[PDB]
This record gives structure tokens, sequence and C-alpha cells, in this order.
């Protein structure tokens, strides 16, 4: 029986009974509505499609185009350098002040 | 915070998952370029596919953007010497913050100097290039890119050239245009940066263009019909006219 | 200079500032040697932070007042040395919040109870290149076994550019 | 008497001393509706052109996403244009001016309130600077504590906001403005939907109040010395202290939405337990462990600091400008200030 | 040696009460051995390498920016004393266990961490000591730390506070002149009925009343 | 310091059992679901104890509210005994203000700056939290049980819909109002070590903190949060065999332990628990105890100086 605690007992159970759902049946409804739709209803925010004065962008940019040369990098196995050549050369003219 | 639910983020979740599990290390390739011709690699197994001297052919000091700087400090430096308008201390003392910032630029063209590609070899088993450069020091560079991670860019440099189907080399292998290519991880002297433009300059020299060529779109060469020359002509630290 | 709080600067300067930053430096250098764990980095480097320059801005203002005439010993003086002196107490209070972060950083790596890792990784002095092809080898191995459960490259600058989902109107 | 607990109220004889102007003297002007009123004022106005801010650089990312960037200064102006004209954005600068009123009134202007209740009696030092700084820090820690938890309601109450907006009509709740969203959610998932798992935001915010408010207290008065001994600007030096404060305050808040990336965003491994088991304390216990820093600042200016950095930076401008950082600066040998005259000028 | 039962009050996977901690994930320091001689780290591979060889695989690319997820290796745990077996290990016989050191390395004392709660007093020690040698010594006198209150009217006595007195230096010819120079800043307080009460500019606090 | 009391206005009877019933309820009403986690937590270690180590020692108050929450009921399902413990901590309160108030106005010094010492004020508080214990035990048992069927399986529940109910069914299915008391000697021990915990830590602090710093106003708020924590200290062991006592179901196979009285309570968990045992849901304690004393102290100054005022006391008498 119980008090021997060799192997568990169900008289020390200590769970409480899911009544409701947490946050609602709406929300309930929409969190089976991700299970099951999660990475196919893929929302997209509102653009106009043509607009003047804009060359529509269709492929990725080049390097060159940037107006701004980041400091920090990534090494691929998911490293964040935050030293850099970059950062030596961006810290050659403070330095110097 | 989790409890809030987004179908933008549980699709952000789900891209992230999927491309964890479905995209792997080991991706499959089919763009494999056979040479036509035997590849005489040299002592160390390369074989040199492009050659230049950068520096020797690149106008260091009288750069037009920069030497405008140069010649306006000196204009700063006199208004703040004798206050022709009457300013205030603070305010002389922000004319002379200007002389402080105008050779970055400068540095920034002398660093841009050192990626200009110098020497390209491509290493047996065509899916290795080694790349050999140097800062205007005199501070010579080598790293090791792999060939799919080049990206030909355009002539005007705007936009990304298609990886095939581009003629940036003459019709005798010579290059028509000084041409740049992106590189998505370069690891420069044991630092991975990103999106990294190399160039390869016009007046260098292009041996071998089929190699070069399908280094820079991309292809992975084939070198199973190959021969090895002896001959230890170079020294480590050999001195060049890139200098 | 004799007897003024220049020579104070100066052995201040020489003994709060550089042997008490010695016998830091020292106590973090043989911290697993002395408490059998990793110290803390965050509140090492709020000490380190807080105690290097308190004393800068507790012992150069003195070098200024000794400069002004102001003679040791005295716990009262001419008036135009009041603001040198509040700046003086400002560095020496902030020497105490860096003592209280090296305490605080004491008992933080005694909560957190790890063990430590030698940097050299048993190869302390590359006199041969094999040592340092052998420490490059074990140094990649071992930055290859910290970054897991660390997502890649791809994933993280997926993440960092996709993180906004605030929108009002879609398709 | 009344309960269990009696507060004992004890007579005290009279003491005095020798100062009175440099301990805690309460200012006349900190009551209750001016530090509110002062406080609301400023978070109102720095929340405004923050979120302002962050609607049109969203816009200027999602028009990017659809259009090339602009290659000169003329398609730059373009590009500014068509971000103006974008119905998504005019409806943002709407959402987020309501839900600037509702965080500069209740989170920024009650954080100021806080602090300037808190603070406001710490004298200064007449011609020198305030030695004991000390004496701010449990009190400002008091302060960010108490200020902490105020965002969570109204940061959740945006995010479902705009976490309905992105599901099927059919599973929307409607929410016409942040204003009905802020109102209808605590009567209809519950006020603890508003405050549940909110760890990283509570943290954050703390974080955000303590070292902007001290660092920027502190700068103001030990760097017075730049403006008072040297002959600066004072302003020029008041935006630097400002701008040092803020990137201080940003560095040392990021890293808890770092944890909530990595506990909801971060790809699972199949088969395995969670790496912090869905709590995000934890994993800012594990930020607050890890040895590669860098490897929790990915992200730091693109995730967060052009979110809170302009509204810490305009916070503590319009503070200064409507004093709530100042402190009463009286001579400690003149009148009021010495209960020993004699003494001052023999 | 040996060891007591099975307690699945003891077990984390039984007993849901036992909280988890997340950076001892994979380190159980009771089942450590003194001196440590298990291996836990060799040599891994297929994470952003490749057990495999592609090295000249013309139809392979190595792409380890696409590092899939592993369990994270937490830094490791140091060891917690068993404080009983400890103290037994190091205990001591006396008239009756020879003075000598044992031929096995397993009689080396081992340092192993304890409780945690007594360095929270090494955590406060900077501040409690000065508080101890400033509040509860209070050094260097009772009224330095207590909020400053100037004394009432004319006390203790019109010697050592006249500030009636100075009310009439004020309010004299002269003082107004002396005010008028500019050298004299105003009077910082006036004299209502029988109390002194200081102008709100001042800044001092109200003088405590006459318990 | 016998001569530093302050008693120039002393509220009269109908005056303290209003602003005490008021402001308690207030107090109660603000810091109830602190007591339901509280109870919660006391139970799920009613025979396993403190099973981790080092910093995770207890039960996570925040972990125990989350999963009650996510039961399903939200907010609202941490009221269901207090519809329950409203009535007895009222009846508490009326009974032991009535007693401190009649043996305080037949015991206090004449002067107004002399007020009794802390021991006999203590003596008299014990008396009074003692007999409101023993005459509002079967409201405290019956608030206990509606807490406790919540962590315990469904045939171990009694099933009480509010205070009524559940007395008639103590009543009736327990044998009858003899098993009203169930834990009565319990919650008066509970009551009287509450009732000396509190005022003496309190005014210690707060003289020791005036001498230390003057006339602040941070001073009483620092020594109610340390006599809160010296209360908790001093109490929690008493209020957690309270608990045990309460949630004994009368069928001793429906128990995880079967208790035979307070010192069998103790017995067994010092056996099972350990001397650590007496301390959990500390944290969860000792924040209803400074956020009810709190609520109670800010009003009751707030009203009482005004009353005060109104009377024409002296600022100083305040
Ligand atoms: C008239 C002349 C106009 C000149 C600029 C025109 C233009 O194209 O501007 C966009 C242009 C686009 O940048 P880019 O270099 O083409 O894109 C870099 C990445 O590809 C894409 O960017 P990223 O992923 O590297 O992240 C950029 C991000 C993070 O970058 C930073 O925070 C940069 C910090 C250092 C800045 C320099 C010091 O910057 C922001 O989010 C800035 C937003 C707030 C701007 C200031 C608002 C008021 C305060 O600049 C910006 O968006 C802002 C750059 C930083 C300005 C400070
Ligand atoms: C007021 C005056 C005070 C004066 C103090 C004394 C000054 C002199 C002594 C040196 C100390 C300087 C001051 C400290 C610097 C900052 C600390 C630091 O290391 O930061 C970097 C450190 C990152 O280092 P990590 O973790 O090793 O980086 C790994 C990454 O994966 C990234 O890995 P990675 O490989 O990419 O990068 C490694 C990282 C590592 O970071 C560093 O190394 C920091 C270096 C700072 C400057 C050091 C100057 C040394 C002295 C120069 C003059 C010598 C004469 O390097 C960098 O970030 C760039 C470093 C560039 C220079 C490297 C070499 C420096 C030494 C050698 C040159 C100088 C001597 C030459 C010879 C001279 C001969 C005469 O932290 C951060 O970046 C963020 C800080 C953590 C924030 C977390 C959240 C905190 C939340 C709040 C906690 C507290 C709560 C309560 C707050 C209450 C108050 C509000
Ligand atoms: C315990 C803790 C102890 C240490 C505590 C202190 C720790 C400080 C650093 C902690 C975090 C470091 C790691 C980090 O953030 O990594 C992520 C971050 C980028 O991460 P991400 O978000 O993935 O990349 C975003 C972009 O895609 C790509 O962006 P990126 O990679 O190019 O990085 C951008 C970065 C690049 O920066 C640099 O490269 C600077 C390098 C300087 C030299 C560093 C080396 C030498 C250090 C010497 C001294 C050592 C001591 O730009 C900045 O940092 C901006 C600087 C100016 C910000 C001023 C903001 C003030 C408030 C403004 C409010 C405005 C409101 C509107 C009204 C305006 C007025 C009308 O990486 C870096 O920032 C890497 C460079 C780190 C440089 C050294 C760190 C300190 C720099 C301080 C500059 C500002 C000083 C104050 C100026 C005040 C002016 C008023
Ligand atoms: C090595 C000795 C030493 C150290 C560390 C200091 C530290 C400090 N000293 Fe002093 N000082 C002297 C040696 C020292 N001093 C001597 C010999 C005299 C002359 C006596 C005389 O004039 O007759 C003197 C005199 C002197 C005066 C003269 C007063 C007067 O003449 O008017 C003043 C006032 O400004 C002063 C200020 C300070 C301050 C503000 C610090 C601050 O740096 C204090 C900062 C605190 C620390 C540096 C303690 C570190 C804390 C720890 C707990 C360390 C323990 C931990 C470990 C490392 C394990 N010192
Ligand atoms: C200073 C005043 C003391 C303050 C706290 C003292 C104890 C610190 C924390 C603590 O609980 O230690 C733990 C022990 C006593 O607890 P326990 O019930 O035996 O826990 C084991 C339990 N049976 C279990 O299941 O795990 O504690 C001990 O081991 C001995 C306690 C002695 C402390 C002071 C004595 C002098
Ligand atoms: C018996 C067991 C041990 C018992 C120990 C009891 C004391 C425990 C330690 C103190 C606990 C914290 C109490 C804080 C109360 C603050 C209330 C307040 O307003 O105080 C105003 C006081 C004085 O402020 P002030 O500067 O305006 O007043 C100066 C005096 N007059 C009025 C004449 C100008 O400030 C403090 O006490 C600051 C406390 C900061 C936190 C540190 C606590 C210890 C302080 C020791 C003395 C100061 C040293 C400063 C540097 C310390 C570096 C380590
Ligand atoms: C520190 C708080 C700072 C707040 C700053 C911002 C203030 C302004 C915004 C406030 C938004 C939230 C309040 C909304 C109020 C209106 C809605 C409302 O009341 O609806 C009726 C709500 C509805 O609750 P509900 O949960 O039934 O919600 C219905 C929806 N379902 C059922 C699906 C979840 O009723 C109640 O709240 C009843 C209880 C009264 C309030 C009890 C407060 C307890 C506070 C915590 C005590 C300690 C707990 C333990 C802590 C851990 C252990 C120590
Ligand atoms: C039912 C009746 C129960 C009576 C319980 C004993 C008296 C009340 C509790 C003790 C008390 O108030 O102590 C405060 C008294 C206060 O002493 P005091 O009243 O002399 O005041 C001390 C403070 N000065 C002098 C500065 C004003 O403190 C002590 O007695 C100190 C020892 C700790 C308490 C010891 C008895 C605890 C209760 C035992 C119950 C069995
Ligand atoms: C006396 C017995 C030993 C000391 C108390 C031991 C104990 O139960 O500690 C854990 C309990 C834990 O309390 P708890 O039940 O609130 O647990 C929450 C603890 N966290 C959230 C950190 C896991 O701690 C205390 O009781 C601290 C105060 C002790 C007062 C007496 C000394």
């Amino acid at each position: 029986d119980q008090l021997d605690f060799s192997h568990f007992d169900k008289a020390f159970e200590n769970k409480y009974d899911i009544v409701a759902p947490e946050f609602g049946d709406l929300h309930q409804k929409r969190a089976e509505f991700i299970a099951k739709n999660q990475g196919t209803y893929r929302p997209v925010p509102l653009v106009p499609n043509n607009i003047k004065g804009l060359i529509p962008k269709t492929c990725r940019l080049p390097a060159t185009r940037n107006w701004y040369r980041r400091t920090s990098s990534f090494e691929r196995n998911g490293f964040f350098n935050i030293h850099t050549p970059v950062l030596n050369t961006k810290m050659i003219p403070w330095l110097l002040f | 915070l989790n409890h809030v639910q987004n179908m933008l983020e549980e699709n952000l979740k789900y891209d992230a998952q999927k491309y964890n599990d479905e995209v792997a290390v080991i991706q499959k390739t089919s763009r494999i370029y056979k040479p036509t011709y035997t590849i005489e690699f040299n002592r160390e197994g390369e074989v040199l596919v492009y050659s230049a001297d950068p520096i020797k052919n690149s106008v260091v000091y009288f750069k037009y953007p920069y030497v405008l700087y140069e010649a306006a400090i000196p204009l700063f430096i006199w208004a703040w010497i004798y206050n022709p308008l009457e300013l205030s201390k603070n305010a002389v003392n922000s004319l002379l913050i200007y002389p402080n910032i105008a050779w970055i630029p400068r540095m920034w063209y002398w660093r841009s100097l050192q990626y200009k590609i110098q020497k390209m070899y491509l290493l047996r088993g065509g899916k290795v290039a080694k790349i050999e450069t140097q800062s205007l020091a005199g501070d010579r560079f080598t790293s090791w890119v792999e060939t799919y991670q080049f990206h030909p860019l355009t002539q005007d440099q705007k936009n990304f050239d298609n990886q095939d189907n581009a003629e940036f080399l003459e019709d005798e292998g010579q290059l028509k245009y000084e041409l740049g290519v992106q590189l998505d991880n370069l690891q420069e002297m044991g630092t991975t940066s990103q999106d990294i433009v190399i160039n390869f300059m016009k007046e260098g020299t292009v041996h071998h263009p089929e190699l070069f060529e399908a280094i820079v779109k991309g292809y992975n060469i084939d070198t199973s019909d190959y021969v090895i020359n002896t001959a230890n002509n170079l020294r480590a630290r050999e001195g060049n006219h890139n200098h | 200079m004799h007897d003024t709080f220049y020579v104070v600067a100066h052995f201040h300067i020489m003994l709060s500032g550089a042997a008490m930053t010695g016998i830091f430096s020292g106590i973090y250098y043989y911290f697993n040697a002395l408490f059998g764990v990793k110290y803390s980095r965050m509140f090492g480097y709020m000490h380190l932070i807080y105690y290097s320059g308190g004393q800068w801005v507790a012992f150069v203002p003195l070098f200024y007042l000794g400069f002004s005439g102001m003679p040791r010993r005295i716990h009262d003086y001419p008036v135009v040395f009041m603001g040198w002196h509040s700046m003086s107490t400002t560095g020496h209070f902030i020497t105490l919040v860096g003592i209280i972060f090296f305490f605080l950083m004491m008992f933080d790596s005694h909560i957190e109870r790890r063990a430590s890792t030698s940097t050299t990784l048993g190869l302390p002095r590359w006199y041969k290149r094999i040592s340092y092809y052998i420490f490059k080898i074990r140094y990649l191995q071992h930055t290859k076994s910290k970054m897991n459960g660390i997502p890649g490259s791809t994933v993280r600058l997926m993440l960092i550019n996709r993180h906004f989902v605030e929108y009002e109107v879609y398709e | 008497m009344f309960f269990e607990l009696e507060d004992i109220k004890r007579r005290h004889s009279l003491y005095w001393d020798i100062y009175n102007v440099q301990g805690w003297v309460r200012r006349p002007d900190s009551t209750l509706y001016n530090n509110v009123k002062r406080g609301v004022t400023a978070g109102v106005v720095a929340s405004l052109v923050q979120e302002n801010i962050t609607a049109l650089v969203e816009n200027c990312k999602l028009l990017a996403t659809k259009y090339e960037k602009p290659q000169n200064l003329r398609q730059a102006a373009t590009f500014m244009k068509e971000v103006f004209k974008l119905e998504n954005y005019r409806k943002a600068v709407w959402n987020r001016s309501q839900y600037a009123l509702c965080i500069g009134t209740f989170d920024i202007g009650a954080r100021l309130a806080t602090f300037r209740w808190l603070n406001n009696g710490w004298q200064r030092v007449f011609a020198g600077f305030e030695f004991n700084f000390v004496r701010k820090i449990p009190t400002t820690m008091l302060a960010a504590l108490f200020t902490a938890p105020f965002s969570v309601p109204f940061e959740l109450a945006r995010m479902a906001y705009y976490g309905d907006k992105t599901f099927p009509k059919e599973l929307q709740r409607g929410y016409s403005s942040y204003l009905s969203a802020l109102a209808r959610i605590p009567f209809e998932e519950g006020p603890y939907f508003l405050f549940k798992n909110s760890f990283p935001l509570i943290i954050r915010n703390f974080f955000q109040t303590f070292t902007l408010f001290y660092t920027y207290d502190f700068l103001k008065d030990k760097a017075s010395f730049a403006w008072r001994v040297g002959e600066q600007n004072e302003y020029a030096c008041k935006m630097i202290i400002a701008g040092i404060s803020t990137y201080l305050a940003a560095v040392f808040s990021y890293p808890w939405m770092v944890t909530r990336e990595m506990v909801d965003f971060w790809p699972k491994v199949p088969g395995a337990p969670c790496t912090f088991n869905g709590n995000y304390r934890k994993a800012a216990v594990w930020i607050w462990y890890h040895e590669f820093s860098g490897n929790y600042f990915a992200g730091f200016f693109t995730k967060y600091f052009w979110k809170a950095s302009p509204g810490m930076f305009l916070t503590l401008m319009l503070a200064d400008k409507v004093g709530l950082f100042d402190q009463t600066t009286v001579d400690n040998f003149g009148g009021a200030g010495n209960n020993s005259w004699e003494d001052t000028f023999v | 040696h040996h060891h007591h039962e099975y307690d699945w009050r003891d077990d984390p996977k039984v007993n849901k009460d036992i909280e988890e901690d997340i950076r001892d994930r994979g380190w159980h320091p009771e089942t450590y051995d003194f001196p440590y001689t298990k291996k836990h780290d060799d040599w891994v591979f297929d994470v952003t390498m490749p057990s495999q060889n592609y090295q000249t695989d013309l139809t392979v690319n190595i792409h380890p920016e696409n590092k899939k997820m592993h369990v994270m290796k937490q830094v490791m745990r140091q060891s917690y004393w068993d404080a009983e077996h400890d103290m037994a290990h190091e205990y001591d016989y006396e008239s009756e266990d020879l003075d000598f050191q044992c031929e096995s390395f397993k009689s080396q004392h081992f340092r192993k961490k304890g409780p945690i709660s007594q360095y929270l007093i090494l955590g406060l020690l900077p501040i409690l000591y000065f508080g101890t040698e400033f509040f509860y010594n209070h050094y260097p006198d009772e009224d330095y730390w207590r909020v400053a209150h100037p004394p009432p009217l004319d006390y203790p006595d019109t010697d050592d506070t006249d500030d009636t007195e100075t009310f009439k230096d004020y309010k004299s010819f002269t003082g107004r002149r002396m005010v008028d120079t500019g050298i004299v800043d105003p009077l910082w307080y006036d004299i209502r009925e029988g109390k002194k009460v200081y102008y709100d500019w001042a800044g001092v606090n109200q003088p405590m009343e006459d318990i | 310091m016998n001569y530093s009391y302050k008693r120039y206005w002393e509220p009269s009877t109908a005056e303290v059992i209003g602003l005490s019933l008021s402001v308690n309820t207030i107090s109660a009403a603000l810091t109830y679901p602190i007591e339901f986690v509280k109870v919660r937590s006391q139970i799920r270690t009613e025979g396993v104890g403190i099973r981790s180590k080092n910093l995770y020692m207890g039960i996570n108050p925040n972990k125990v509210f989350r999963e009650i929450h996510a039961t399903g009921n939200g907010l609202r399902g941490f009221y269901q005994g207090f519809e329950s413990h409203l009535i007895g901590r009222l009846s508490y309160l009326f009974i032991r203000n009535l007693t401190y108030k009649i043996i305080y106005d037949r015991t206090k010094p004449v002067k107004a700056h002399n007020d009794l010492s802390h021991r006999e004020k203590g003596v008299i508080a014990g008396f009074a939290g003692g007999l409101a214990a023993f005459l509002t035990s079967p409201a405290d048992l019956v608030n206990t049980r509606t807490i406790a069927e919540g962590g315990k399986p469904k045939e171990w529940r009694w099933g009480y819909k509010g205070l009524m109910d559940g007395i008639n069914k103590i009543a009736a299915t327990e044998g009858g109002n003899a098993a009203l008391f169930r834990g009565s000697y319990a919650n008066v021990l509970r009551a009287v070590i509450l009732n000396i915990s509190l005022t003496g830590p309190f005014d210690y602090l707060n003289e020791k903190i005036w001498i230390t710093f003057g006339d602040m106003t941070w001073n009483k708020y620092a020594a109610l949060l340390w006599a809160s924590f010296w209360g908790s200290v001093a109490t929690l062991p008493f209020d957690n065999i309270r608990t045990r006592l309460y949630a004994q179901n009368a069928d001793p196979t429906k128990n995880r332990l079967t208790y035979s009285g307070w010192a069998d309570a103790a017995k067994k968990l010092i056996q099972h628990e350990g001397i650590s045992g007496f301390y959990v849901g500390f944290y969860a304690f000792y924040i209803r105890t400074f956020l009810y004393a709190w609520t109670t102290v800010f009003i009751t100054d707030k009203i009482t100086s005004d009353w005060k005022r109104k009377a024409g006391l002296k600022e100083w008498q305040i």
C-alpha cells in the first residue's frame, strides 16, 4: 500500500483537473488551427503590387548595394563575431583620436 | 509570451524547424564542369588560374573622392585658427571636428585595395580555390574558399549576374572587364565574413581561362585528367612587384 | 610638494590602484585554484570597470589638489579645494561599488558551480607547429561542442530578419 | 489593536545637526499630482515619437522586402514617400500612437513618477559633486522594481491585437483598434492572459529603468565638471550623456528578449526535452552564465535597439527638460544650510 | 562502500516536485567518482563537418550553415559533497589509528562544493559590514545619518541660535541695504507665532517639534 | 522608551470594529490567491517534503499559480474558499478585537504616553487570538478543505459549495458539531504565535531605524518587511500543521498520512519531510503576510490620521 516509497503511488499524485481551456474556447480553437495549419496558412502583409518610381525586387542584391558596411559577422557553426576585420578598421579612427 | 498566438510567428517557427530538419549539411550538387585538356598542377597540387598586381595598377594617393576631403581639411584648420566668422569657443571647437574624420574614406579605400585578387589557384579535386591578396602595408593574406561560394556580378556591379551563361571573359580567354565576385562566407585571417566582394582586374593575366570561369560560375571542376609538374620555382615570402 | 595630496595621490595610484589591481588579477588568475569553480564573467567585468576607473576618479583630483597646496592630515581646508575633494570622494564611492561587485561575483560564482577549463587546453606554449596544430584541432572540437543547441548562421539570420510580426493589413 | 500587527507610533524628542542641505530634503514641487503630470507628459511624447519611428522603420523594411532599396538620394526620397502613402503604414501609425499613449501614460510616465517620488529629495553638493551616490542605488532599484511590470499588460495587449489580424476572420476577435483590444482582452481571455510568462518583459523593463535613470543621473552630476570647470556647451554634454545611458540600457536589456527568442523560436531537437523547459527564466540564467556574450547579442539593432533606444533617449531629454532630474543644491555655509555660522568666515 | 535503497521521492523522473536545473542537464555530481576517471567528451562529427568522405565528391557540397540542432552541452557541474561519507572518509581515530598516508590515491582529500546560502553573506559582506561600522555602531555620532532638521526658533538658546535677532538683523535698515549689496542672501525663514518656518527655496526640512 | 508612546487619541469600540472589518476585508480580498497558493503548496508535499537541493529547495509559488490557472477556472478559481474564508477571517477579527479592546481598556496605563509593554500586549493578543481561532475553527476548517480538494483525488474530495454547506456537511457526515472543531487546537496555536510574532519585531526594527535614520518615511515599511519575515518564520510550522489537520479526511483510507493530533502531525512531518518540511510555501506565506499587513496598516493609518486631525490632535501627536 502507501507509505512504501519503493514504487510510486497514485495517492501522492499532484495534478489539477483540466476543467476548461485556460484562455477560452477561441484560444483553444486557434491553438488547434496552429497545430494543423502551421506552415500552410501564410499571411502576407499588404503591399501594392505596382508602385510608380520603384524598381521591383526580383532577386537578392549584391553587397555593393549596401548603404552601411556592417561590423559583426557570423561563423557558419552559428557563432557571432563581434571582432571582425571591419571592426578593426572601424576602431582605427576612434583609438587614434 | 508564447501564450499569445501569432500566425506569422508560427510560420517563422515552422520555417526554422523545416530548415533544421530537411535542409542538411550534405547538399547534392549537379554543377560539375569537365575541362577539355589535361591540367598541369604544380608541386603543391594547385594550378594557377589568375595572376595580377592590383596595387601596382591601383591609384593609391591621388584618388579623386578623398583628395577633396584632404584638401578641405586646411580650410577647417584655418577657420579655427583665425575664427573669420566670429564664432564662439564651442563653435570653433566644432569646426575642428572635421579634420579628425576626413581621412576615414581614404582608409576604407586602402582597405578595399586589399580585396583585389592578386593570385588565384585551383586545388586538386576542383572544390577549393586558394586566393592570395595583400594589404597595402604589404601584409600577405591567403584564403581558401569553396568554389560554390562564388557569385559573379555584372559589369556595373549593381546586380547579381547570372551564375551561368555570363560572359566576363574575352574570346581568347582574357577578362573583358574588371570582374566583381561575391562570396557568401569568406574566412579571412580566421574570421568568417558574409557577402564579401572580391575583384579580378582586367589588367591581370588569366591562365587556364576555362577553369577560371568554372571557379567564378561556381562549378565543381573535374581534375581526373591531371599531371604534376616538379618545379619548386617559388620561395616562401617570395618578393613580387605587387608592393 | 612634501606632505601634500600630490604625495597622497602618488602612493595611492601606486598602492590602492596598481597594487590592489595586481592582487585582483592574481585572484582571478587563481580563482579555480582558490575556490574550485569558474568565476562569473559579468560581475567580474562590473568589478573591473568600477574599481579601475574609481581609482582614477578618486586620485587624479588629489594630484590637482597637491598642485594647489593642500597639506595632508587636515580635516578642514580652504574652500578652493571642495570641488576636487568631492570628485575624489565620488571616485572612492565608485571603488566601493566595484568592491560590492567583486563580492557579488564571488557569490554568483559559488551559485554557478561550474568546473573551470584552462584556456591553454594543456598546451601553454606553442614551441612547435605540431603543438600549434594539436591546439587548433582541440580548440575547434571544443568550440563545436560548445556551439550545440545554438542554431546555425542561416537559421539565426532568418529569425533575426523575420522577427517583426506586427502588421495591420494582410492579403 | 485592529489586527495581529500593531503599527506602534512613538513620539521622539527634538534632534538637530550642524548641516541641513546634503541629506534627504523633499522638494516642494515633488507632489503626487505634479510628478504624475510631468512624467506622463514626457512619457507620452517620447512614446509617440518612438512608436512613429518604429512604424516608419518597419514599413520601410516591408517595402524593402517588396521593392529594391534605393540606390541614391532621389530614390530614397521616393521610397520614403511610398512608405508614407502606405495604408499599412498609416494604420500602424494610428495603432502605435494609441499604444504610445497607453505606454507613456502607464509605463514610462509611471517609471518617471516613481523615480521622482523616490529620488527628488537627494540634494547635491553646493560647489562640488554628489559624492554619496550610493544612497540612490537602492532607491533607483526600488523605483525600477515597482514599475517593472506596468508595461507587461500593454505589451501583451499589443501582441494579442497584432496576433489576431494574422488569423482567418473565422478565428478573429475583432479588435478594431488597440484601445478596443486592451479594453476587451481582460474580460474575454482573462486578466492573467496579460501577465503570463512575462519574465523577459519584466526584467527588460527593470534593466531599462534602472540603467537609464541611474546612469543619466550619475553622469549628469559627475561629468558636470565638463561644463562647470571646462567651458563646454553643456547641451552637447547632456545629449552625449543621454546617448551613453540609452546605449547602456539597451545593451543590458536585450539579452532577455534574446532569451524569449531562444525559448520559443529556436528549432527543437526531436525526441529530446526542451533546453530551458519553456520558462525563459532559466534562459536568462543560462544567458547570465553563457561564455560567449556575442552569442546572445546577434540582432541587437535589427530586433530591439531601434525600437526602444529613441524612446529612452527622448524620455531622458524630456524628463531633464521638465525637471524630473533637478536636485536641490544649497550652500552649506550660508544661512539655512548651516547651524554653526561662526565657523564659516574665521 | 554501499548505498541506501530506492525512494521515488528522490527521483526527478517520478517526483515532479523536484525542479530540474537545466544547466545540469547532462551532469550528475552524485555519480561522480574521486578522482574523476570518466570520459565525457570524444570526437564529434556530422554537426558541421560530415564524418563521411566527400573531399573529392563533385556531386556533394558541404554547407555548414545548415547545422542541424543538437542537444545543448552544459558546462560541467562541480561535485557536491556527500557530507556523511566525507565525514566518514577524513575521520580520525585517536590513539588507535597510525599516523601514516595510505598507498591508495583515493585517500586524497578532494574539495567538493557545498551549500550556497553561506556565500549569500559573502555577497552582502561589503554592505552589512559597512552598516555594522556606520549604523550599528552609529559612527561617527547618532545625528550624522539621521535626516537633517534645523533647530526650532531660538533653540537651545539665543546664543547658539539667535534666529529672532537675525530676523531683526534682516528687518533693520542696515540689513536691507546689505541685501541690496548682493553679498548677503535674503532671509531664509519667517517667524510665525512662536514657530520658525523655512521658505521652500531654502532647501531644508522643517524644524521638529518640542515633544 | 516607555515614555515615547503616543496614545492621545484612541478609537472607540465601534470605530475599531468598523475599521478593522472594512480594511481587513479589503486586505483579504487583495491577498487571498496568495493564501490559496500557499495552502496548495503545503498539500502537494504532505508526505514528500522538500526533495530538491540548494537554491531549488521548496515549491515555486509561480509554478503553483500557473498550474492552478491552467486548471481552466482562471483568476476566478482562486476565491472558492474566499467565499468562506472571508466570514471566518472577519469573525476571528471581531472576537479578537472585542477581547483585546476590553482587556486593554481594563489594563491600559493612565498616561497617554505610557503604553503596556510588548510582553503584556503579547499576552493579551495571544489570549484574544486563541479564543477567536477556537471560535472560528469550523470556518477555517471549511475554508481549507475547499482549497484542499483541488490537489486531491476525486474520491478524497469533500465537495463544499460554501460555508454553511460545509458546516452542515461536516456536522452530518463526521458525527456532529464536535467534528466542526477538527484542528481547533492547531488554529489556536497558529493564532497565538501570529499575534505575538509581529508587533514585537515591527516596533524593534522601526525604533532602531528611527534611531539610525530619524523620522523618515521608509522606516515603518522596512520594519513591516522585517516583522513579516519573522512572523512567517515563527508561524509557518503551526500554519502548516493546521493545514495538514484540516485537510485530513475522516476516512483513514482517503489520507496520505493519518494524524491523531497536532503532536502526531508534527511527528510525521519530521519523520517523512524533515525539519525543512515546516517551511514549504514560505515565499507565498511571507508575501501574503507582508501585503496583508501593508494594506491594513496603510489604510488604517490614513483613516486614523484623518480622524485624529478632525479631533484636533497636534501634528506631532498624530
Ligand atoms: C596599501 C595601502 C593603502 C590602500 C589600499 C589605501 C586606499 C585608499 N586610501 Fe589611503 N593611505 C595609506 C595607504 C592606503 N590607502 C597610507 C599609508 C596613508 C597615510 C596615513 C597617513 O597619512 O598618516 C594613507 C592616507 C590616506 C588619506 C589621507 C587623509 C588625509 O591625510 O587627509 C586619504 C584621504 O583621501 C586616503 C584615501 C584612500 C582611499 C580613498 C582609498 C581607496 O582606495 C580605498 C579602496 C578600498 C580598498 C582598496 C580595499 C579593497 C577591499 C577589499 C575588501 C580587499 C580585500 C579583498 C581581497 C583582495 C582578497 N588615504
Ligand atoms: C548585528 C548584525 C548586523 C547588523 C547590520 C545592520 C546594517 C546592515 C547594512 C545596511 C543595510 C541597508 C540600509 C540602507 C538604508 C538607507 C536609508 C537612507 O536613506 O540612508 C541615507 C544614508 C545617508 O545619505 P546622505 O549621503 O544623504 O547622508 C549623509 C549624512 N548627512 C545627512 C549629514 C548629509 O545613505 C546610506 O545609508 C546609503 C546606503 C547605501 C547602501 C549600503 C548600505 C550600507 C551603508 C553604510 C554607510 C554608507 C556607505 C556607502 C558606501 C558603501 C559601500 C559598501
Ligand atoms: C502589478 C500590476 C500592474 C498593472 C499595471 C497596468 C494597470 C492597467 C491594466 C490592468 C489590466 C489587468 C486588470 C484588468 C481588470 C478588468 C478585468 C477583470 O477584472 O475581469 C474579471 C476577472 C476575470 O477573471 P477570469 O480569469 O475568470 O477571466 C475570464 C476568462 N477566462 C475564465 C477564460 C480566463 O475576474 C477576476 O480577476 C477575479 C479575481 C479578482 C482579481 C484578483 C487579483 C489577484 C492579483 C494577484 C494576487 C497574487 C497571486 C499569486 C502570485 C504568485 C504567488 C505569490
